[PDB]
C-alpha cells in the first residue's frame, strides 16, 4: 500500500479519501453509464433525436468522472512508478484504457466538428468486473479450464483450413449461373424458393420456369456471399457449415451445380467428423478438467461443508419439531377435524378437486363451446367457495397461529383471497382484453397444492436451487457478455438494416430490447447465418472491408457458447457430485437404521446348432433388408417393383424352414420370429401390414449377443429419470398453458397485411414482385392460420418441443410479439414483452434438460464403475501402470550397418530435416490457399510449375528416406506408407494435367493431404486423436444402434411419405425426399442435425400433391399425405437425441483414464519415452541389454520417472544398487523388469523383506501373469 | 504369419485375383456403349469402334 | 440416337468396386493395427 519512499502528505491523504463509499459511488458511476449507452437510440443517414444530444451532453460527465480517478490512483501509490504499480494490476491497465481512448475521442471530435471511436465506450461495463471482486475469480476459472483446449484448437483450425481447401478447387467458382427471364436481367424463381446455381446441359439441375434461360453473371447464393471462389469465403462457409446452421443450403447450391451424385461426400463428412467429432473432443477434455478441479475441492475441505449444514439443517427442523408439538400440545368437533386432515382418506380427495381445476384449464381452447365455458366458469365457482370453506374450516380448526406456519398453508391463502378478487374485478370494468386472462391462468396455481403431499417434489426442488445457488456468479458473467454484445450491436448495426427492398428483417439492433433478442438469437445459433448476412449486406456487401464485420458474429456465437459449455458443465459436475455424495450418504444413512430395530431330435439341433447356419442366415437377412430398400414407392407397377417381390417370395420360404425347424427341437424375443415370417405370406387392411414387414431388421438383435445386450441397457437408462422428469414435464404443460392463455386465436392473418378481420380478407389484392410500383400480379386473398399455435393444450404443446429444439423460434417469437387481439391480424411490433415468455420458457427449459441428462449419465455410471468396487492394496494409478509394466514390449529402431547408408541414414534422422520438410509444407500450404477464381494466366502456369516442382522436392525426400531404410524399415512406418502414397499420386496428377495438354479432379487433392503429414509431429494432438479414435473402436454396437435407427426409419418413412411430389418451393422436392433409400437417409440425418425439420414434418402431411408417376382415380391427386407424420418425426427426433447422448458417454468414460489425469504426477506419457530412450540401447528387442548403458538410460530420464536436475553421483549411484533389480549375465538386464522397479519406486514404495508381497498383489487384482512375472518377481 | 497367413488378409487377396480380370474382361472388351440413331448401331470402348 | 451399357461398363464398375475397396481393406488387414492400450504401438517390438 504505502510506497515507503514517495513525496510527503502535503495532499496524498488521498489514500483516505478512498474508504467504503467512493468504492461504490464509482461503481453506481460505472452502472449509470451502462444504463446511458442503453438509452441510446441509433439513427440511420445521420438522423438524431434531441435525446441523444441530452446524452451527449451528459457524457461529458461520466467522463470527467472516470478521468479524475485515473488521476487520483496516480497520486497515491507513488511515484511514475509507484503508479506504475497501479498498472502493476492487470486491471488497472484497463480502466486506464478505457478513459483515456475516451477523452482521447472527445477531443478528436470536438476539434474536427470518429463515428467510430464512439465503439469504444462499449467496453465501460467491463469495468463492472474490477469492481465486483467476486467476478474476478469466475473469469479466472474461465481462463483455466481453456488452457488444455490448445490441442483442440490446432486440430479444429487444421480441419476448417484443409477443408476450406479441399472446397476451393472442388467447387471454385461454380456457382455463378441462374435462371433468368430471357432477354431481361432479372433473376427467374418460384415463390419460396431462394435464387440457386443451375446448369447448361451437364448433371446439374435446368431451368423449369416458363420462358426462362440459363444465364451467367450471377454473383451468388447468398447475395455473393456464400461460396468457394477464395480461402477467405471458402474458409467463411466451411465454418458456417460446421456450426451446423445453412449447412444443407450449401450442399444443395453445390448439387444444383455440379449434380447430386457426389458433393454430399464432402458435406456428411464435414458435418460428421469436424462438427460432431470435435465435439465430442471439448466435451471430453473440458468434463476431465472440471473432475480434476472438484477433486482438489472435495479432498480439501468442501464435502463436510455441505455435509454438516444439511445434517445440520435436518437436525434443527427435528429440534424445532419437538418444540412445535410442545407448544400446541374448544369443543368436540374441533378435534374431530384433528383426526381427519393427517388421514388417507383426505389425502386422496386433494387429489380429486386439483384434478377438476386442471382439466378446466387444459379445456380452454378456441371457439369452445357455450356449455363448456359455462361449466368451467361453473366448477370454477363451485370451487372458489369450496376453497373458501376449507381454508375457513382450516384457520378456525386447528388454530390460528399456525396456519401460518405452514409453507403450504400461506399459499392456501393467497388462492381465495385473489381468487375471489377477481370475482369482483371482472365485474368492475376494468380489465381489458389481456389482464381478465393472466387473471384466468393462475387457478393453475392450486396444483402446486398437490405438491404438500408430493414428498419427492419437496426435496428435489431444494437439490435444483442448489446448483443454480454456485453458478449464480457464472450467470452473472454470461448476462454481461449479452448485455456488452448488445451495445456493440446496436453500434455497429443500428440504424442500418435501411435496404430499399419490401423484405421484413425482424432481428435487428434499432434499440436495446431488440438487440438482446438478436444476441440471444446468435447464441442459441438459430438462423444466425442470416442474421450476419443483413449485417454484411449493411456495410456495401461481400467486399474487402464491408466482409470484415463477420467476425463480430463469429466470436459472439464461439466465446459465448464457451460460457455456456461452463455454465453447463460446471452444473452437472457439481450437480453429479452431489448426487453421488448425498444419495450415498442417505443411503449409508439408510440401512444403517433399519438394522436398528432389527437388531430326429438331434441332428436337427446339430444343423441348428452349427455355426455355419448363422452365417448362412445373416446374410439372408442382408439380403431381404436391401430388398426393403430397392422398392420404388411411386410405380407400383414398374418391372423393377415386381422382380423385387419374387425376391419376397424367396427369403419368406427360408425363414419359415428356420421356423419349423426351431419349434422341432424346443417347445420373449421368438414372438417376434414368428410374427415377421406369416406377415410376408399374409401380405402376398393391406398397406398397414406392409410398414411392419420393416421390421425383419430387428430381428437381427438376437442373433448376436452385442445388440441383445445394449437394448437391455438403453431401456435400464429410462427407469431413474423419475423426479426430474416429473418436474420438467410439469413444467412443460404449465408454459403450455400459459401460451394458451396469451395467444389463443391470436395467430390468425391475411395474405396482404392490411386486412385485420376474416370478413376483410376477401377478394383480390396485388402483390409487387421486388416492390416494383409497376410490376404487379393478381392473388386472392386468404385467411391463414400459423401451423404451430397456441388454441389447445395439445397445440401449444407440439409448438414448445420445437421452441425448444431451437428449430424456427424466432419465426414463433415474432409472430407472438405481433399478436392483437382474438381474431385480429398482426400490429407490427404490437408487444414486445411476449419475447420475456418466450426467453424464460428457453432458459427453464436448458436448466431441467440438463439435470436429466445427467442423472441419466450416472445411472450408466452405475452399470459401470459407479457400481464397481476396488479395495485391495492398490489404487487406480497403480493399475495404470502396473498392468502397462506388465504387458510392455520392446521396438524397433533400426539403426543400420555401414556409414555410407548410415550417414545418409544421420541426414534424414537430422533435424535440419524435420524442421525443413516442415518449412516446406507450410510454403505449399499458403501456395494451395492462393487459388481463387479469375487469375491469370501467368498465374495459370506457375501454379503447374509449381506443383510440379513440390512433388520433385516430395519425391527427392522419399528418395533419402528409402536409401537410408534399405526400404525395410521405411515401408515400417505407419507414416511412412502415407508419405509414398500422397508422393504417387501427386506425381500422377502432374502427369495427368500433361497428357491432358499433350494432346480428373481427384487427383488435385493429393497435394492437399500432404498437410497430414503435419500430424507426423505434434505430439498432443496426434496422442489425443489416436486416443479418441481408439474408443470409437472399442464401442462399435452403440454406433450400431444408430445404424439400425436410420436404416428402419428410412424404410419406414419411404412407404409413408415416398409419392409426395416434388414441388419447388417446399420442402419435399429434388434435394429432400423419400423417392430413393439415400435420399431418406440423407432427409433423416438432415433431421437429426436440426435442420428445420418441423418444416418438414408439415410438407409430409395429408394434403399433399402426388407424383404423376403414382396411380389415383382421375381426382385424387391431393389426397398423398399422412397425419402421421407426426409421430414419426416427433419420434424419431427423441430416439435418436437419446442414442446420441448414449455415444458420447459411453466414448468419454471408457476414455477418463486420459481425460482426467492430471498430467502433473504420473501417466504413461514417461512410460513412453522411456522405451523412446531404450530404443537407442535396442536396434530390434532381445530383452535385455548391457549394463554399461543401464546408469547412461538414467541420465535420459525426466526426474518425475528417474533422477533430478543434480548431478547423479550420490541419489543416482546409491538407488540404483539398494533398491532391488534382477541380477542375470554382465550386461544382461531385461527391459520387462527394469521399468518395474524404477517404477516402483517412484510411487509404491515399499521396504524389504516384502519384494514378494509386491508379487503377491500383481496376481489377484491384476490379470493372469501369463507367466512374464517370474523375472518381475525376483 | 500373422498378417499374411491370415484367412481374413487371403479371403480379400483372392477377391483381387477376381478383380484383377475383370478389369482386364474391360479393358479388352469393347460393349460398354450403344450408338442407337435407327442400320449404324455402334459399340465404343477404349481400342476399338 | 441413345445410350446403353450392359457387358462392360458394369464389368468395370465391378472391377473398380472391387479394386478400390479390396484395396483399402487389405490395407486395414495389412497393418499392425490400433494398439488398443498405452503399452501397445503400431509399429514395434515383434
Ligand atoms: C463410428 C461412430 C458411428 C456414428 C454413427 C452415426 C452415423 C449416422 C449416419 C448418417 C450418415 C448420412 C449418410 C447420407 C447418405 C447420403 C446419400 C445421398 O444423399 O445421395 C444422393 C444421391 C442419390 O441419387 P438420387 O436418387 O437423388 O437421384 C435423383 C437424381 N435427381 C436428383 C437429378 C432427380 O447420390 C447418389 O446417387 C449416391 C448413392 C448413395 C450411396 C451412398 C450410401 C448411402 C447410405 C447407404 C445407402 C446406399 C445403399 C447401398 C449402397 C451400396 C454401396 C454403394
Ligand atoms: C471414389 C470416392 C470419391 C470420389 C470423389 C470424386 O470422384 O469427385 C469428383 C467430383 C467432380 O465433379 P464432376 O465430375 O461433376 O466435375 C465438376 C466440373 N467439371 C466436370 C468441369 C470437372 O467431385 C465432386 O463433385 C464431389 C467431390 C467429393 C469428394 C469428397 C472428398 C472430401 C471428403 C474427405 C475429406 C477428408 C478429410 C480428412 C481430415
Ligand atoms: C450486481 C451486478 C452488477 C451488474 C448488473 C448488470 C448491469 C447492467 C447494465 C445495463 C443495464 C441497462 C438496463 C436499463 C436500461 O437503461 O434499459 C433501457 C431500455 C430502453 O427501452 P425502452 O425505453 O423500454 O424502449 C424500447 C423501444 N425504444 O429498456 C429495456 O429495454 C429493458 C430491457 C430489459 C433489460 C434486461
Ligand atoms: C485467413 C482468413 C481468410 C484469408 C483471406 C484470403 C483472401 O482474402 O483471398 C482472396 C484473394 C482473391 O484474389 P482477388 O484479388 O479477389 O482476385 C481478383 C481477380 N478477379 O486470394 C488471396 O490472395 C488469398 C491468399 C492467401 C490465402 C492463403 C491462406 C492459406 C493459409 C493456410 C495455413 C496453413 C496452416
Ligand atoms: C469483451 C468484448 C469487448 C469488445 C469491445 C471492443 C470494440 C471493438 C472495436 C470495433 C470498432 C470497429 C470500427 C470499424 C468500423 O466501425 O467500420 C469502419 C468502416 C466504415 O464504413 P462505412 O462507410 O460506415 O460502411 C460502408 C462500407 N463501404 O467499415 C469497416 O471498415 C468494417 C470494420 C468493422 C469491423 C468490426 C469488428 C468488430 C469486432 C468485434 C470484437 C468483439
Ligand atoms: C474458426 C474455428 C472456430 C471453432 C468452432 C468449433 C466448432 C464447434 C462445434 O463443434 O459446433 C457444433 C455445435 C452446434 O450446436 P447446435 O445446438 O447444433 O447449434 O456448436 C457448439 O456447440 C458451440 C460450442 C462452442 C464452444 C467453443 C469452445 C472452444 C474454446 C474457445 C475459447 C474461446 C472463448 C473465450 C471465452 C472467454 C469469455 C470472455
Ligand atoms: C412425452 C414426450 C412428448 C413431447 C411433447 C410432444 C408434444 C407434441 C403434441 O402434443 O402433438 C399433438 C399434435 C398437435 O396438432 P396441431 O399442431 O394442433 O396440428 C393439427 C393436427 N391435425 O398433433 C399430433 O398428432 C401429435 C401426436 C404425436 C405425438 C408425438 C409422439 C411422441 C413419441 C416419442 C417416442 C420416443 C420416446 C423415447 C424417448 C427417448 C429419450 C427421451
Ligand atoms: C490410411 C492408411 C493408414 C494411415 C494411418 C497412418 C497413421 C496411423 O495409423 O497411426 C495411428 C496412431 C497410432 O497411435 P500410437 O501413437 O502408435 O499409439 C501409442 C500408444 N499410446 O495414432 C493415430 O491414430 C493418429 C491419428 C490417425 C488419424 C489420421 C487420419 C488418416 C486418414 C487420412
Ligand atoms: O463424472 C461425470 C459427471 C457427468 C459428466 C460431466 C461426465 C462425463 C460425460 C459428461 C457428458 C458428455 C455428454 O455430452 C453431451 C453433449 C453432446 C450431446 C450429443 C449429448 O451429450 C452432454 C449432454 C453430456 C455430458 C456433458 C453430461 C455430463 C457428463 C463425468
Ligand atoms: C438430434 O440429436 C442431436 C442433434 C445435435 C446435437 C449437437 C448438439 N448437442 C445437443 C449438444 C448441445 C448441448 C450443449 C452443447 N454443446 C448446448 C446447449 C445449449 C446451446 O445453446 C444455448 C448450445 O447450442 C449452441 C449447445 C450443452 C448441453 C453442452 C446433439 C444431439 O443429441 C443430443
Ligand atoms: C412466354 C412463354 O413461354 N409462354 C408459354 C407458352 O408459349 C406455352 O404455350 C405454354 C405451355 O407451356 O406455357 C407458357
Ligand atoms: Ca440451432
Ligand atoms: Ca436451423
Amino acid at each position: 500500500f504505502c510506497l515507503t519512499l514517495q513525496n510527503p502528505l502535503r495532499k496524498a491523504c488521498i489514500s483516505i479519501v478512498e474508504w467504503k463509499p467512493f468504492e461504490t459511488i464509482i461503481l453506481l458511476t460505472i452502472f449509470a453509464n451502462c444504463v446511458a449507452l442503453a438509452v441510446y437510440l441509433p439513427m440511420p443517414e445521420d438522423d438524431n433525436n434531441s435525446l441523444n444530444l441530452g446524452l451527449e451532453k451528459l457524457e461529458y460527465f461520466f467522463l470527467t468522472v472516470f478521468s479524475i480517478e485515473a488521476a487520483m490512483k496516480i497520486i497515491a501509490y507513488g511515484f511514475l512508478f509507484h503508479q506504475d504499480a497501479y498498472l502493476r494490476s492487470g486491471w488497472n491497465v484497463l480502466d486506464f484504457i478505457i478513459v483515456f481512448l475516451g477523452v482521447f475521442t472527445a477531443i478528436l471530435e470536438q476539434v474536427n466538428v470518429v463515428k467510430a471511436l464512439r465503439a469504444f465506450r462499449v467496453l465501460r461495463p467491463l469495468r463492472l468486473v474490477s469492481g465486483v471482486p467476486s467476478l474476478q475469480v469466475v473469469l479466472n476459472s474461465i481462463f483455466k479450464a481453456m488452457l488444455p483446449l490448445f490441442h483442440i484448437a490446432l486440430l479444429v483450425l487444421f480441419m476448417v483450413i484443409i477443408y476450406a481447401i479441399i472446397g476451393l478447387e472442388l467447387f471454385k467458382g461454380k456457382m455463378h449461373k441462374t435462371c433468368y427471364y430471357i432477354g431481361t436481367d432479372i433473376v427467374a424463381t418460384v415463390e419460396n424458393e431462394k435464387p440457386s446455381p443451375c446448369a447448361r446441359t451437364g448433371s446439374g439441375r435446368p431451368c423449369t420456369i416458363n420462358g426462362s434461360e440459363c444465364r451467367g453473371g450471377w454473383p451468388g447464393p447468398n447475395h455473393g456471399i456464400t461460396h468457394f471462389d477464395n480461402f477467405g469465403f471458402s474458409m467463411l462457409t466451411v465454418y458456417q457449415c460446421i456450426t451446423m446452421e445453412g449447412w444443407t443450403d450449401v450442399l444443395y447450391w453445390v448439387n444444383d451445380a455440379i449434380g447430386n451424385e457426389w458433393p454430399w461426400i464432402y458435406f456428411v463428412t464435414l458435418i460428421l467428423l469436424g462438427s460432431f467429432f470435435i465435439l465430442n473432443l471439448v466435451l471430453g477434455v473440458l468434463s476431465g478438467e472440471f473432475t480434476k478441479e472438484r477433486e482438489k475441492a472435495k479432498s480439501r475441505g468442501t464435502f463436510q461443508k455441505l455435509r454438516e449444514k444439511q445434517q445440520l439443517e435436518e437436525d434443527l427442523r427435528g429440534y424445532m419439531s419437538w418444540i412445535t408439538q410442545g407448544e400446541v400440545m374448544n369443543r368436540v368437533f374441533r378435534w374431530k377435524c384433528h383426526d381427519l386432515v393427517k388421514s388417507r382418506v383426505f389425502y386422496w380427495l386433494v387429489i380429486l378437486i386439483v384434478a377438476l381445476n386442471t382439466l378446466s384449464i387444459a379445456s380452454e381452447h378456441h371457439n369452445q363451446p357455450l356449455w363448456l365455458t359455462h361449466l368451467q366458469d361453473i366448477a370454477n365457482r363451485v370451487l372458489l367457495s369450496l376453497f373458501t370453506i376449507e381454508m375457513l374450516l382450516k384457520m378456525y380448526g386447528l388454530g390460528l397461529r399456525q396456519y401460518f406456519m405452514s409453507i403450504f398453508n400461506r399459499f392456501d391463502c393467497f388462492v381465495v383471497c385473489s381468487g375471489i378478487l377477481e370475482l369482483l374485478l371482472v365485474e368492475s370494468g376494468a380489465m381489458t382484453p389481456l389482464g381478465i386472462s393472466v387473471l384466468r391462468c393462475i387457478r393453475l396455481l392450486r396444483l402446486f397444492k398437490i405438491t404438500k403431499y408430493w414428498t419427492s417434489l419437496s426435496n428435489l426442488v431444494a437439490s435444483l436451487l442448489n446448483s443454480i445457488r454456485s453458478i449464480a456468479s457464472l450467470l452473472l458473467l454470461l448476462f454481461l457478455f449479452i448485455i456488452i454484445f448488445a451495445l456493440l450491436g446496436m453500434q455497429l448495426f443500428g440504424g442500418r438494416y435501411d435496404f430499399e427492398d419490401t423484405e421484413v428483417r425482424r432481428s435487428n439492433f434499432d434499440n436495446f430490447p431488440q438487440a438482446l433478442i438478436s444476441v440471444f438469437q446468435v447464441l442459441t445459433g438459430e438462423d444466425w447465418n442470416s442474421v450476419m448476412y443483413n449485417g454484411i449486406m449493411a456495410y456495401g456487401g461481400p467486399s474487402y472491408p464491408g466482409v470484415l464485420v463477420c467476425i463480430y458474429f463469429i466470436i459472439l456465437f464461439v466465446c459465448g457458447n464457451y460460457i455456456l459449455l461452463n455454465v453447463f458443465l460446471a452444473i452437472a459436475v457439481d450437480n453429479l457430485a452431489e448426487a453421488e455424495s448425498l444419495t450415498s450418504a442417505q443411503k449409508a444413512k439408510a440401512e444403517e437404521r433399519k438394522r436398528r430395530k432389527m437388531s430326429v431330435r438331434v441332428l436337427c439341433h446339430r444343423i441348428v446348432n452349427a455355426t455355419w447356419f448363422t452365417n448362412f442366415i445373416l446374410l439372408f437377412i442382408l439380403l431381404s433388408s436391401a430388398a426393403l430398400a430397392a422398392e420404388d414407392p411411386i410405380r407400383a407397377e414398374s418391372v423393377r417393383n415386381q422382380i423385387l417381390g419374387y425376391f419376397d417370395i424367396a427369403f419368406t420360404s427360408v425363414f419359415t424352414v428356420e421356423i419349423v425347424l426351431k419349434m422341432t427341437t424346443y417347445g420373449y424375443f421368438n414372438i417376434l420370429d414368428l410374427l415377421v415370417v406369416a406377415v410376408s405370406l399374409i401380405s402376398m387392411v393391406v398397406k398397414i401390414l406392409r410398414v411392419l414387414r420393416v421390421l425383419r431388421p430387428l430381428r437381427a438383435i438376437n442373433r448376436a449377443k452385442g445388440l441383445k445386450h445394449v437394448v437391455q441397457c438403453v431401456f435400464v437408462a429410462i427407469r431413474t429419470i423419475g423426479n426430474i422428469v416429473l418436474v420438467t414435464t410439469l413444467l412443460q404443460f404449465m408454459f403450455a398453458c400459459i401460451g394458451v392463455q396469451l395467444f389463443k386465436g391470436k395467430f390468425f392473418s391475411c395474405n396482404d397485411l392490411s386486412k385485420m378481420t376474416e370478413e376483410e380478407c376477401r377478394g383480390y389484392y396485388y402483390v409487387y414482385k421486388d416492390g416494383d410500383p409497376t410490376q404487379m400480379e393478381l392473388r386472392p386473398r386468404q385467411w391463414i392460420h400459423n401451423d404451430f399455435h397456441f388454441d389447445n393444450v395439445l397445440s401449444a404443446m407440439m409448438s414448445l418441443f420445437t421452441v425448444s429444439t431451437f428449430e424456427g423460434w424466432p419465426q414463433l417469437l415474432y409472430r407472438a410479439i405481433d399478436s392483437n387481439e382474438e381474431d385480429m391480424g398482426p400490429v407490427y411490433n404490437n408487444r414486445v414483452e411476449m419475447a420475456i415468455f418466450f426467453i424464460i420458457y428457453i432458459i427453464l427449459i436448458a436448466f431441467f434438460m440438463m439435470n436429466i441428462f445427467v442423472g441419466f449419465v450416472i445411472v450408466t455410471f452405475q452399470e459401470q464403475g459407479e457400481t464397481e468396487y476396488k479395495n485391495c492394496e492398490l489404487d487406480k494409478n497403480q493399475r495404470q501402470c502396473v498392468q502397462y509394466a506388465l504387458k510392455a514390449r520392446p521396438l524397433r529402431c533400426y539403426i543400420p550397418k555401414n556409414p555410407y547408408q548410415y550417414q545418409v541414414w544421420y541426414v534424414v534422422t537430422s533435424s535440419y530435416f524435420e524442421y525443413l520438410m516442415f518449412a516446406l509444407i507450410m510454403l505449399n500450404t499458403i501456395c494451395l490457399g492462393m487459388q481463387h477464381y479469375h487469375q491469370s494466366e501467368e498465374m495459370n502456369h506457375i501454379s503447374d510449375i509449381l506443383n510440379v516442382a513440390f512433388t520433385i522436392i516430395f519425391t527427392l525426400e522419399m528418395i533419402l528416406k528409402l536409401l537410408a531404410f534399405k526400404a525395410r524399415g521405411y515401408f515400417g512406418d505407419p507414416w511412412n506408407v502415407f508419405d509414398f502414397l500422397i508422393v504417387i499420386g501427386s506425381i500422377i496428377d502432374v502427369i495427368l494435367s500433361e497428357i491432358d495438354t499433350f494432346l480428373s479432379a481427384f487427383f488435385r487433392l493429393f497435394r492437399v493431404m500432404r498437410l497430414i503429414k503435419l500430424l507426423s509431429r505434434a505430439e498432443g494432438v496426434r496422442t489425443l486423436l489416436w486416443t479418441f479414435i481408439k474408443s470409437f473402436q472399442a464401442l462399435p454396437y452403440v454406433a450400431l444402434l444408430i445404424v439400425m435407427l436410420f436404416f428402419i426409419y428410412a424404410v419406414i418413412g419411404m412407404q409413408m411419405f415416398g409419392k409426395i411430389a416434388l414441388v419447388d418451393g417446399t420442402q419435399i422436392n429434388r434435394n429432400n425426399n423419400f423417392q430413393t433409400f439415400p435420399q431418406a437417409v440423407l432427409l433423416l440425418f438432415r433431421c437429426a442435425t436440426g435442420e428445420a425439420w418441423q418444416e418438414i414434418l408439415l410438407a409430409c402431411s395429408y394434403g399433399k400433391l402426388c407424383d404423376p408417376e403414382s396411380d389415383y382415380a382421375p381426382g385424387e391427386e391431393y389426397t398423398c399425405g399422412t397425419n402421421f407424420a407426426y409421430y414419426y418425426f416427433i419420434s424419431f427426433y427423441m430416439l435418436c437425441a437419446f442414442l446420441i447422448i448414449n455415444l458420447f458417454v459411453a466414448v468419454i468414460m471408457d476414455n477418463f483414464d486420459y481425460l482426467t489425469r492430471d498430467w502433473s504426477i504420473l501417466g504413461p506419457h514417461h512410460l513412453d519415452e522411456f522405451k523412446a530412450i531404450w530404443a537407442e540401447y535396442d536396434p530390434e528387442a532381445k530383452g535385455r541389454i548391457k549394463h554399461l548403458d543401464v546408469v547412461t538410460l538414467l541420465r535420459r530420464i525426466q526426474p518425475p520417472l528417474g533422477f533430478g536436475k543434480f548431478c547423479p553421483h550420490r541419489v543416482a549411484c546409491k538407488r540404483l544398487v539398494g533398491m532391488n533389480m534382477p541380477l542375470n549375465s554382465d550386461g544382461t538386464v531385461t527391459f520387462n523388469a527394469t521399468l518395474f522397479a524404477l517404477v516402483r519406486t517412484a510411487l509404491k514404495i515399499k521396504t524389504e523383506g516384502n519384494f514378494e508381497q509386491a508379487n503377491e498383489e500383481l496376481r489377484a487384482i491384476i490379470k493372469k501373469i501369463w507367466k512374464r512375472t517370474s523375472m518381475k518377481l525376483l | 504369419m500373422s498378417p499374411t497367413e491370415a484367412p481374413k488378409v487371403r479371403v480379400t487377396l483372392f477377391c483381387i485375383l477376381v478383380g484383377i480380370v475383370l478389369a482386364m474382361t474391360a479393358v479388352v472388351s469393347d460393349h460398354w456403349a450403344v450408338l442407337s440413331p435407327h442400320c449404324e448401331a455402334a459399340h465404343f470402348g477404349l481400342w476399338r469402334i | 440416337i441413345e445410350y446403353y451399357y450392359s457387358w462392360s461398363f458394369a464389368c468395370a464398375c465391378a472391377a473398380f468396386v472391387l479394386l478400390f475397396l479390396g484395396g483399402i481393406s487389405l490395407l486395414l488387414f495389412s497393418l499392425p493395427r490400433m494398439p488398443q492400450n498405452p503399452w501397445e504401438s503400431c509399429m514395434d517390438a515383434e
